[PDB]
């Protein structure tokens, strides 16, 4: 785990 | 009269439908997950954003679907695309999964009411 996205 | 705190009450763990009307602005939350088919989880709700204003989403919610599109087994980038391109009316089915979520965030755990605590 690692990715992060603002939506 | 003795006060009644919401913090004692269990957070509901059944799936919920959330309809957000956000026009052409961001939804106002962050997602993590979608690597390993772990699921897509809310990691952060932006103050004042459409998701905040709904009052119906929180950190630790898994996004099960958006506008009928099943995201339980989505990849991270495709989940983000699904959300960003969902249109002005966004129908989310979410389910609170704090134990699963807690694996993402450092020093985080779940207390007896189901709340996510970070030490």
């Amino acid at each position: 785990n690692y990715k992060q996205t603002s939506v | 009269g003795s006060p009644e705190f919401l913090g004692e009450e269990d957070i509901p763990r059944e799936p919920r439908r959330i309809v957000i009307h956000r026009g052409s602005t961001g939804l106002g939350f962050n997602i993590v997950g979608g690597e390993d088919g772990e699921g897509i989880f809310i990691s952060f709700i932006l103050a004042g954003g459409p998701a905040d204003l709904s009052g119906e989403l929180r950190k630790g919610d898994q996004i099960l679907s958006v506008n009928g599109v099943d995201l339980r087994n989505a990849s991270h980038e495709q989940a983000a695309i699904a959300l960003k391109n969902a249109g002005q009316t966004v129908t989310i089915i979410a389910q609170y999964k704090p134990e699963e979520y807690s694996r993402f965030e450092a020093n985080s755990r779940v207390d007896s009411s189901g709340r996510i605590v970070t030490d």
